């Protein structure tokens, strides 16, 4: 049903393929919010984990 | 013109071996798939129709069996062995939880220091 | 395979040489075998150099012949044997040139 | 690197045209890799009494 | 660029990390050998911890972060696309996670030392030494995860090579006609696949016995620590036959290029190269002869791991047959590949002496083992890594490496690491045990001989950094003067100089027919062979 | 205006390689909801001529400089192998016939021209 | 002609644009492994960073998969060899995941083939009571023999061309597997011996433990095989996202039958 419809949109899109879905703008900025926290807070506790300060 | 005559020779000998076999495999997608309808919904589903009710009745005699042990031990536990309960480095998501989900009908773990 | 089938095969390929490339690529594998080539086939290794008008690929014949002769006694008898066809074409050797 | 198969453009370095000399950024990648056990011999001795 | 999925630019990131992990993997071995210079703890003050931490910190950077990502990642992601005839790998998007988990395999290991405990467990991480009652902190928790990230990179980094070789060849490239470097890694990829899931259960079970107290290995509960000695070593002996089979691929190309001759018995060299890989599976408890196995079980292995010396003799005597007749052009890859043929084979004679169950009972955990496995790791897998870099450095980077300065880097590696690892056979034949910060006073003899050499080899490695500086800055001004060697194949005796520049590269592989450096699309047409 | 191809002959650009939409109730029947370059290989596979070549070079004759071996190239530098006049008689040697220069094959003696197309 | 041939690709194998989800999954595997080793030793206080690490990883797989289905049905470099590339790339992959069972089968033959001294001289030992194979575990074998007769009843049915058997035949197989999760949830809630029950408690929730940790992804694999077949993504001549599901289950009959014969029949 949407397979030919999306094929007009995906082919000749001149976009990155992870921006080529029409339902993709909301898929990234909350995803970049959980990505901007899950790679610092496991590492920010490492100077807390050097002095014996645990929980 | 120059340099653009044709791709190659259209011999049509490489055809009619892959195309007609797509209908032959379609036959093999028809009668072989109809060979399994006499054994999946006609044999195997009646086979579990006599097996699930065989296990619907033996489930209830064990569902009542757990109510005996969680009610009273009537003296104490039978003092389980040294390999059955181990608590070196107790668990981290809670305080002393055995796993993610565990009922005390089989996992009581009462300490016998004595 | 044998010594004679070695001679008849490479004395044949020197005739359709037609170029400087197909002399040196055929003079190479006429010298890069286990055995030592006969003077019958090396006479067509100088006539091949005359057909292509190149002299140092005829001076390099007798220098490849000098290292791969395995005996100096088997070289001077081999040098004097080729002196009949080495004085027509005027091919010097590398020691006489003193380059 | 997607395109421009030049001479220095298959390496993620910036060899020529750098603002700073390259020996700063080349020895400074390989001596820093040499000085990581010498900080494992620092924060584990100073923690454990030695110096 | 960071996340480009081109297989060429991934393998230059592989090689950019295998020297950074190299200059960390040998700076730890510097301090290890500095402490064995004299009896009494000299530089480490009195700490016998941070010495079983540095030994495991060094022995896993050398195995899993130097020789694994270079001979499989640094070359296999560059040459197996190129020599076979592919444009890039068959699975190019997972080709980028196979590199980018390796710095995440480093943050999971350098932080495993900086935490309060330090994983003093040794490279063979044994269960009751690494149990939670013995090792308490989160030190060994991260050391059993950095070994898992590399276990999962080099696992999908070998699924990337079975469905590259089996279908993505050229027209005439039949299954009997491939370069031997591809048959190295394609045989290796059938050992990386069939030994790493064995390892991944043998480490996760130790994780379960440390914070989930499941007692796979805990003695209070009947869990053996001797199950670990056959389950880790079921991975362990194929792992050390994976650091040497791509080492057997580079040497088979170098020794038959710098000798103008095809390799002796090419069909004999591909059947005796999977037979090493297949029969290497069936010998995995020769490490554990003394651990209390049966009198017939040890009688089987003392006859079965000697048969690994049957196909390795074929793969050496043919390298002494492929250079007998031909010329010899003694450049730097030929110097390494001809000292590989003397120091690896002396690490093979010490192999069959250790291979017996009747003789390992006076040699286990001594320094005679460390004399044996360093003649086949720093002399059989660095002698084929230096002979693979120098053999493909100006072809791939485009710049020549000051050949007059790479000869002095060979000799300072040859005699400056033979001085370390040859007297180790004497300290071990007396019975000096391993992993010890101090020793009895009679073992101060050769341990000062082997301490003077670790500054020799790691002065050559400081020189090798300068060769990498001379190759990138004015590495273009090397092939226009008389600094380097340009043509790795000098022409024949009757090949004229003016005809050589028409037909220059007489290679047997595509790797030199490409440009220097190769293009970002070096294959945009299906090439043909014979 | 931009129609479909439904034959190997007409391509005339990349926008004409798609197929037509199928109605609900039946599956895609391998010719309707196709994609493009996969459909392009299938459209060639629908006919009797392969789009890509799996066949060695014509290694029967040697090939002199007056009579060279012509390869069906599609760019400037199509690499070739040279394994013999019986295609098995000597060690391989890889070549690169470039634009209007020939690869000469020092061992076997075969001459190749480009035919750049 | 040649002008369109100079506008297309000349080799059948696929070339992919540079995607950044390679380093996204790599950053998740760091924050999985680093954070699962911190909360075992403190430094955080709460056990939800691992729950975060199971969320950022799995949404990174479907964003990886959203670009792949954009290549599967919307860009399409899937030729015959590239179809054979993944179909051999996955058939050779499950040789690794059937050998990890030999890293768990061989522990069961390490504590029962030779009797030990810390336990009893019998396997399973005293104090530990095992479930007979003539009980609800025998339902677990027949429900997969019925699964092995409906995954091929709907394999050829999708190629057959009719959607009445192809669409509905995969919804009845999907709920045949979620119902298999709940009967392996009974022994995770009603069996006597636990995970910490010695060596019998170790390997029994490992050999059957990893067999439970694959149905969470197999039912998640049916979760897109029904969504794509309803959104008309999958085809009847080219199906990779449907073919990897059948070989995920046709080998599962072999490993569960080898799991049933030694854990339950030989395990009493
Ligand atoms: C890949 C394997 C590898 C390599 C190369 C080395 C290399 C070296 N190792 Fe190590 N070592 C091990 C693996 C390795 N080792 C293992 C497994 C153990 C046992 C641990 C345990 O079981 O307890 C061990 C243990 C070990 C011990 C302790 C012995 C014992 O307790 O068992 C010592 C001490 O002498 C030692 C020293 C050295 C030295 C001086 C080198 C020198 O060769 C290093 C200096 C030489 C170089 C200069 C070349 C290497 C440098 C590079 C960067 C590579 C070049 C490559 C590229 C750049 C292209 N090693
Ligand atoms: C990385 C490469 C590598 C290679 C190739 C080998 C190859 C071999 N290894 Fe070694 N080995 C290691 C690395 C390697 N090993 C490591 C890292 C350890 C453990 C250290 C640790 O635990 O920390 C180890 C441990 C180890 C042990 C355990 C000792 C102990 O811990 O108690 C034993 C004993 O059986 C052994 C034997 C062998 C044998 C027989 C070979 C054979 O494959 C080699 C045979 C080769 C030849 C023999 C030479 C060439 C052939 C000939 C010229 C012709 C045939 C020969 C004759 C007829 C004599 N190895
Ligand atoms: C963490 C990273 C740290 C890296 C530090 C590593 C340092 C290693 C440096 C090695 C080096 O740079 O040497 C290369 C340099 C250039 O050489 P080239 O290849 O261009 O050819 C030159 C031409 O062909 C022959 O050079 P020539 O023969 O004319 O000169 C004689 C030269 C030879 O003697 C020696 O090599 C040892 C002293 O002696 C001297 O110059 C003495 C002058 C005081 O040759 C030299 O001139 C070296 C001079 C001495 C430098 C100090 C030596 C310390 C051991
Ligand atoms: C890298 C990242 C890590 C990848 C591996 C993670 C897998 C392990 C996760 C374990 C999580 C956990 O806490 O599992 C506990 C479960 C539940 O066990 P239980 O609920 O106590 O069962 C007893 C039944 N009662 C008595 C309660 C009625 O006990 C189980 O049944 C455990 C099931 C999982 C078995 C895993 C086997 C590991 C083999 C190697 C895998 C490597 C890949
Ligand atoms: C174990 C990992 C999976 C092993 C099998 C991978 C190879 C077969 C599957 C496959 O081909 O897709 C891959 C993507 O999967 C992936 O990359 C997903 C694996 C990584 C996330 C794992 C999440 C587990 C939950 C390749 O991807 P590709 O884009 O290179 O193939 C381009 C196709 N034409
Ligand atoms: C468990 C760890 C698994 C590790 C990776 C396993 C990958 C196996 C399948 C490999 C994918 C093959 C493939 O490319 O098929 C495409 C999509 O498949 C897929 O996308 C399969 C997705 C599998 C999802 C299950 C894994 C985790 C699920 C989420 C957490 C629960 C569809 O190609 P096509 O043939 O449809 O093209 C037809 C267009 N006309
Ligand atoms: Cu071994
Ligand atoms: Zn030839």
């Amino acid at each position: 049903n949407k397979v030919i419809q999306l094929q007009k949109i995906f082919q000749s899109s001149t976009k990155p393929l992870w921006w080529r879905h029409p339902r993709s703008a909301l898929y990234l900025y909350p995803f970049y919010a959980i990505f901007a926290v899950a790679v610092v807070t496991p590492l920010l506790y490492i100077p807390n984990a050097i002095r014996g300060i645990k929980a | 013109n120059a340099l653009k005559p044709a791709f190659g020779p259209p011999d049509k000998v490489a055809a009619q071996k892959f195309k007609e076999s797509l209908m032959a495999t379609e036959k093999h997608a028809k009668d072989t798939s109809n060979m399994w309808v006499k054994i999946s919904v006609w044999v195997a589903l009646p086979a579990i129709a006599l097996t699930a009710v065989n296990t619907y009745f033996v489930e209830k005699e064990h569902a009542e069996h757990r109510e005996h042990l969680k009610h009273v031990p009537d003296s104490e536990w039978p003092r389980d062995y040294e390999f059955m309960n181990i608590r070196s480095k107790p668990f981290f998501w809670g305080d002393g939880d055995k796993t993610l989900f565990w009922n005390p009908v089989v996992n009581r773990h009462i300490e016998h220091d004595d | 395979e044998t010594f004679e089938e070695f001679t008849a095969r490479y004395e044949k390929e020197f005739d359709e040489a037609y170029d400087l490339f197909e002399v040196q690529r055929v003079l190479n594998n006429c010298f890069s075998y286990d055995l030592v080539p006969a003077p019958a086939v090396i006479e067509k290794a100088l006539r091949a150099a005359r057909r292509v008008n190149d002299l140092p690929t005829a001076i390099r014949v007798f220098e490849a012949l000098k290292y791969k002769v395995e005996n100096e006694d088997q070289y001077k008898a081999y040098l004097d044997e080729l002196k009949d066809v080495r004085q027509e074409l005027g091919v010097p050797l590398k020691e006489e040139l003193f380059p | 690197v997607h395109f421009k198969d030049g001479v220095y453009e298959n390496i993620p370095f910036k060899v020529k045209g750098r603002k700073t000399p390259y020996a700063l950024s080349h020895f400074g990648f390989f001596a820093i890799g040499f000085a990581v056990p010498f900080v494992a011999c620092y924060v584990q001795l100073k923690k454990s009494g030695a110096f | 660029w960071l996340y480009s999925t081109n297989a060429k630019d991934i393998a230059v990131l592989y090689f950019m990390l295998a020297i950074f992990s190299g200059m960390a993997g040998t700076a730890m071995s510097l301090i290890i050998r500095l402490e064995l210079a004299a009896p009494g703890s000299q530089y480490l003050h009195g700490n016998s911890q941070l010495f079983n931490v540095l030994v495991v910190g060094h022995a896993v950077l050398m195995i899993f972060f130097l020789v694994m990502p270079a001979l499989i990642g640094g070359f296999g992601n560059y040459l197996l696309p190129l020599m076979i005839g592919a444009t890039d790998t068959a699975f190019p998007r997972i080709n980028n996670i196979a590199f980018w988990v390796l710095p995440m395999g480093l943050v999971c290991l350098v932080t495993s030392t900086l935490v309060e405990s330090g994983a003093g467990t040794g490279w063979t991480v044994y269960p009751p030494l690494s149990s939670i009652q013995a090792h308490s902190g989160p030190s060994v928790d991260l050391a059993i995860f950095a070994l898992h990230l590399t276990s999962i990179s080099s696992l999908l980094g070998a699924i990337n090579f079975i469905v590259t070789t089996l279908n993505m060849r050229t027209n005439g490239m039949t299954m009997h006609k491939l370069p031997l470097f591809v048959w190295s890694i394609f045989i290796t990829a059938f050992l990386l696949l069939l030994s790493l899931p064995v390892l991944s259960a043998g480490i996760t079970m130790l994780l379960l016995d440390r914070n989930f107290n499941t007692s796979f290995f805990e003695v209070s509960g009947g869990g053996d620590p001797i199950l670990y000695e056959h389950l880790f070593w079921f991975f362990g002996h194929p792992e050390v036959y994976i650091l040497i089979i791509p080492g057997f691929g580079i040497i088979s190309h170098v020794v038959s290029t710098y000798s103008k001759k095809p390799v002796f018995g090419e069909i004999s060299m591909v059947y005796a190269m999977a037979s090493i890989g297949l029969l290497g599976f069936l010998v995995w408890s020769h490490h554990m002869y003394i651990v209390g196995l049966d009198a017939d079980t040890r009688a089987y292995f003392t006859s079965a791991t000697m048969i690994i010396a049957i196909p390795t003799g074929i793969k050496i005597f043919s390298w002494l047959a492929t250079i007998h007749g031909g010329s010899i052009r003694l450049a730097t890859p030929m110097l390494y590949a001809i000292a590989f043929l003397f120091l690896f084979t002396m690490g093979g004679l010490t192999g069959v002496a250790l291979a017996n169950a009747s003789l390992d009972v006076a040699f286990h955990d001594t320094y005679y083992v460390v004399g044996h496995f360093h003649y086949v790791l720093s002399m059989g897998a660095i002698f084929s890594l230096f002979a693979g870099y120098y053999y493909w450095s100006p072809q791939i980077l485009g710049l020549n490496y000051n050949e007059k300065l790479a000869q002095i880097q060979f000799w300072l590696i040859f005699i400056g690491a033979n001085v370390i690892f040859f007297p180790m056979h004497f300290l071990g034949i007396n019975g000096m045990p391993r992993r010890i910060p101090d020793y009895p006073d009679a073992f101060a003899g050769w341990n000062y001989v082997a301490s003077i050499g670790s500054f020799i080899a790691t002065l050559s490695l400081f020189l090798f950094i300068y060769i990498l500086y001379d190759q990138l800055v004015n590495g273009l001004n090397n092939k226009v003067n008389n600094k380097s060697v340009i043509y790795n194949k000098a022409p024949d005796f009757v090949e004229s100089n003016t005809i050589f520049n028409l037909n220059t590269v007489k290679s047997s592989s595509i790797e030199f027919l490409l440009t220097s450096p190769p293009a970002v699309h070096s294959f945009n047409t299906p090439a043909v062979q014979s | 205006v931009v129609k479909t191809a439904q034959n190997l002959a007409e391509v005339n650009g990349p926008e004409t390689l798609i197929g037509p939409g199928a109605k609900e109730g039946t599956v895609p029947t391998d010719l309707d909801q196709e994609t493009g370059l996969a459909r392009l290989e299938l459209l060639g596979k629908l006919e009797g001529i392969d789009v890509f070549d799996t066949k060695p070079l014509d290694s029967s004759r040697k090939g002199t400089m007056k009579d060279p071996i012509i390869i069906e190239s599609y760019d400037d530098y199509r690499y070739v192998g040279c394994t013999g006049s019986p295609a098995g008689s000597h060690t391989i040697m890889w070549l690169k016939p470039t634009v209007n220069e020939v690869a000469r094959c020092w061992e076997c003696g075969s001459v190749y021209k480009l035919n750049p197309v | 002609t040649h002008l369109e041939r100079s506008r297309h690709q000349q080799h059948p194998f696929h070339m992919v644009m540079p995607s950044p989800w390679p380093i996204v999954v790599s950053f998740a595997l760091l924050s999985l492994a680093l954070s699962t080793a911190l909360t075992m030793h403190g430094y955080i206080g709460n056990m939800n960073m691992v729950y975060l690490a199971l969320f950022v990883l799995l949404t990174s797989s479907i964003l990886w998969f959203r670009d792949i289905v954009a290549e599967a049905t919307y860009l399409g470099d899937h030729t015959m060899a590239v179809r054979k590339g993944i179909n051999l790339g996955f058939l050779m992959f499950v040789l690794s995941e059937v050998l990890i069972f030999a890293g768990l089968f061989w522990a069961y033959f390490h504590s029962a083939m030779s009797p030990d001294v810390t336990l009893g001289a019998c396997w399973p030992p005293v104090g530990i009571e095992a479930v007979q194979p003539t009980e609800l575990p025998l339902l677990n074998t027949i429900i997969l023999l019925s699964s092995g007769a409906t995954v091929t009843y709907s394999h050829h049915a999708l190629i057959a061309g009719n959607r009445n058997k192809a669409l509905s035949g995969l919804l009845i197989t999907f709920w045949l597997i979620v119902i298999f999760v709940t009967c392996q949830y009974i022994e995770y809630t009603n069996a006597a011996f636990t995970i910490s029950d010695g060596v019998y408690g170790s390997v029994f929730y490992a050999g059957t433990g990893l067999h439970f940790l694959h149905m969470v992804m197999l039912a998640a694999m049916l979760g897109v095989n029904y969504w794509r077949m309803r959104n008309y993504h999958l085809t009847a001549g080219h199906h990779v996202g449907y073919e990897t599901t059948i070989i995920y289950t046709h080998v599962l009959d072999v490993i569960w039958l080898f799991l049933y014969v030694v854990f339950y029949w030989w395990g009493v």
